[PDB]
DNA sequence: GCTTGACAAAAGTGTTAAATTGTGCTATACTGGGAGCCGTCACGGATGCG
């Protein structure tokens, strides 16, 4: 058995997101001319975005602290 | 042929989702309204650096920001009533 | 108490101009998807592969 750390967690869900925005650049890869194209064009930035901000706020690993007392946190 | 027939069948793969991927339709002409918003929102992000307000896209598609509002709230997307509020499969929305 | 009369103030139609919306079209060539898959755990009972 081992631990996955919130490093570990975070690095999966920007694994995900990276795959989705990978895809969307396939996708657009063949679809514009191939001289007057650059990263921007073809780079999406909203599925890492999307899948960060899914995880920390949905995932059940991400948790509302408890604050009763120092102890408690 | 399939130079004839692309077009075709983008039209209307395009038309359908437009009129058949909503529970709450919205009419042909505030789709197209609402996917120029997007791709102006999108295409602003990447050089803006910051989210971009409401009045610069108002300006960049010669409307006013009211209008932008209004298309916002236009585009919210009905939510499920069946989900699990009590992080178990305890009570529902 | 019970009427008549002279007037603003609203309830109703007519007709236009405007906003909304429903369809059609765009001619280089393009031709079979992709998510998979995670410790019960026991119990019967039906299915289907050989």
């Amino acid at each position: 058995r081992r631990l996955r750390t919130v490093g570990e967690l975070i690095q999966n869900q920007i694994r995900v997101g990276l795959s989705r925005m990978e895809r969307v650049v396939r996708e657009r890869m063949t679809t514009q001319d191939v001289e007057a194209i650059t990263p921007q064009t073809l780079i999406n930035i909203r599925p890492v975005v999307a899948a960060i901000k899914e995880f920390f706020g949905t995932s059940q690993l991400s948790q509302f602290m408890d604050q009763n007392n120092p102890l408690s946190g | 042929f399939s130079t004839y027939a692309t077009w075709w069948i983008r039209q209307a793969i395009t038309r359908a989702m437009a009129d058949q991927a909503r529970t709450i339709r919205i009419p042909v002409h505030m789709v197209e309204v609402i996917n120029k918003l997007g791709r102006i929102q999108r295409e602003l992000l990447q050089d803006l650096g910051r989210e971009p307000t409401p009045e610069e896209l108002a300006k960049e598609m010669d409307i006013t920001p009211e209008k932008v509002l209004e298309i916002q709230q236009y585009a919210r997307e009905p939510i499920s009533l069946d989900q699990t509020i009590g992080d178990e499969g305890d009570s529902q929305l």
